[PDB]
């Protein structure tokens, strides 16, 4: 927190909190099916594959392999967008939405483009 | 005295002695004392039941799938569905009843007789 | 990178290993619940009973719910499964009860008209594409007097449409209904036996004996008569339904 | 192409028993004796 | 197919897929039993046991371990067999059946012994 800051360190431990939490439960969900979980963990699995979708990114050197342009994300705009998905703020959003972007105007339009509004 | 037995499908709600049960089967309102002879009728589909116990305030039952059965040793009424007057919301009566749905409207009736607005 | 995988696959049996420990605990309260479910049933039932038997004795048995039809050629099959699938044959005892059930009608001249509760059932017949007229979900862990009577509802309505019902026309109803209603569930007769069943609900042969103030029914003991056998047989549904519940769990 | 797939697809052609003691029966008892 | 035939060779993948298929199943077989898997993967389980029990066979060689004579099959029996059991048409006979027998002949000979009709 001294050095990035309360916000941006809050951020990363949640988000590293739900993606441990997930990795956990990753062995149950694969025998036993993500329905025998509780609640709270079938949201927080949702979350979770969410969030790890959208820490992926296309990038410049990238293209070369997907043909996609790369992008660009400002750190507050990083730091507001996973604050946002570990609040389950686009739990309704479908995960794909959430894989090889940028932004959340990225988001935006991807969800769109596959029949969900942001 | 003579024992009365509010029993439900589920489970059994109410048992004990009583004075005086009055009920409105389909012929028509009837009233059960000690030594009433034995009888089987079919209660109204908006019927209620009120009883009175000795040395205690009276017993008002809404009533949904009534039966009464007198055997002059104690008076069982079968009901599908019963609430009593405490447990029984006005509000909520008033919005089911006067409805299209003809069960709907009855059991509405009923929680409106028992309360005491009829 | 043998021991690295040996050692991800033993902390994957240990959580599995938890979890199913928790799940086994949870299982035998609820079994504790669904007999105490039971057990606050009973009695209802059994008044039901008595009533019913005396109304029989006091009036003429020739209900068209006790009436069996004239060269039937269709029955109404209700097979009672769970939601969740951790049970371990509950399900797969219930269709197989349900299949000798099939046989024999079919061995009988009769065709099966399905319906189901619960959703492993619906997956069982969706891959044998056996068609089901109607299915309820949603309650088989903990069931309601309301899903039992719903229940009954449909199928009575079913058995009376198939009254008027001549080959394969519906009659002046316009439905096709059935000759039979028969219930597949799976009867808790001790926490180590549950035995799957099937059970004719419709038509309800008659069972005489020669004896045992006659009673006083009002308006008449014929109406009265049927106005209770379709409560008998929702009250028989949802005893299927709570003795499945607790041989679920 | 697209319209080719489509005018193909148009086109395109796809590819024991149970003891009759064994069913206990839902009975009307009867005090009465029978007929 | 170009040595042994297309329908040789045809048979011969779908045994192989049908028994890495149950081996793929077998982690979760070993925890929870063929009763938590899918319609399609129980029928496939179903198959790939009655499969690889009939690929057992009473060896000549055997004959001085367990005293019964042993058998031979002739190349066109065992593609027809196989080929019916991977379609499904044996799926009413028990298991045991197909245990250490020799063609078709010798599984409905045990079939029947065992009570399935074949």
């Amino acid at each position: 927190p001294a050095i990035v800051g309360d916000e941006h360190y809050r951020v990363a431990q949640e988000v590293i909190r739900i993606l441990q939490r997930y990795k956990d439960l990753q062995d149950i969900i694969a025998i036993l099916g993500i329905d025998e979980l509780s609640e709270e963990d079938k949201q927080l699995v949702n979350r979770a594959r969410r969030i790890e979708r959208f820490l992926s990114q296309n990038m410049m050197a990238a293209e070369q392999f997907t043909g996609q342009p790369g992008s660009t994300v400002p750190l507050k705009e990083t730091i507001e967008a996973f604050d946002k998905l570990t609040k389950g703020e686009f739990d309704h959003l479908p995960e794909q939405a959430f894989f090889l972007i940028g932004g959340l105007d990225d988001l935006a339009k991807k969800a769109e483009s596959l029949g969900a509004k942001l | 005295d003579l024992n009365v037995e509010i029993v439900a499908v589920e489970r059994e709600l109410w048992s004990g002695p009583a004075t005086f049960v009055f009920t409105r089967t389909t012929a028509g309102e009837i009233g059960i004392l000690p030594r009433h002879i034995p009888l089987v009728a079919q209660l109204v589909d908006d019927a209620m039941v009120r009883v009175e116990r000795e040395g205690e305030d009276d017993l008002r039952i809404a009533v949904d799938g009534g039966f009464l059965s007198v055997t002059e040793e104690t008076v069982r009424i079968l009901v599908e569905n019963a609430q009593f007057e405490s447990e029984i919301d006005a509000d909520a009566a008033k919005e089911d009843a006067a409805s299209d749905d003809e069960r709907t409207a009855a059991w509405g009736r009923a929680r409106l007789r028992a309360l005491g607005q009829i | 990178a043998t021991l690295r995988e040996l050692r991800g696959r033993i902390r994957s049996a240990g959580s599995i290993k938890k979890i199913t420990k928790a799940q086994e605990l949870i299982a035998t309260s609820r079994i504790a619940k669904a007999q105490a479910r039971v057990e606050a049933a009973r009695p209802y039932a059994a008044e039901i009973t008595n009533m019913l038997t005396e109304l029989a004795g006091a009036s003429a048995l020739d209900h068209p719910l006790l009436v069996e039809r004239k060269q039937p050629k269709r029955a109404g099959v209700l097979v009672v499964s769970s939601d969740r699938g951790l049970c371990g044959a509950y399900n797969a005892n219930v269709l197989r009860r349900a299949e000798e059930l099939f046989s024999l009608l079919r061995d009988e001249g009769k065709d099966p008209v399905l319906y189901v509760v619960g959703r492993k059932a619906l997956g069982y017949f969706s891959f044998r594409q056996r068609t089901v007229v109607e299915s309820w979900t949603g309650f088989s862990e903990r069931p309601t007097y309301e899903n039992a009577r719903e229940i009954a509802d449909t199928l009575v309505n079913a058995f009376m449409a198939g009254a008027d019902d001549e080959g394969d026309d519906a009659g002046a109803d316009g439905i096709l209904g059935v000759d039979e209603l028969h219930i597949v569930f799976t009867e808790f007769r001790s926490m180590l036996s549950q035995t799957a069943v099937a059970r004719r609900a419709a038509p309800m042969e008659v069972e005489y004996v020669g004896e045992v103030t006659l009673y006083s029914f009002e308006p008449d003991p014929e109406t009265l008569f049927d106005a209770l056998l379709p409560r008998y047989i929702a009250t028989r549904v949802y005893a299927a339904l709570l003795e499945a519940a607790a041989s679920e769990s | 192409l697209v319209s080719v797939i489509n005018e193909f697809k148009k086109g395109f052609q796809a590819s024991e028993a149970l003891d009759p003691e064994d069913l206990e029966k839902e009975s009307v008892k009867v005090r009465k004796p029978a007929p």
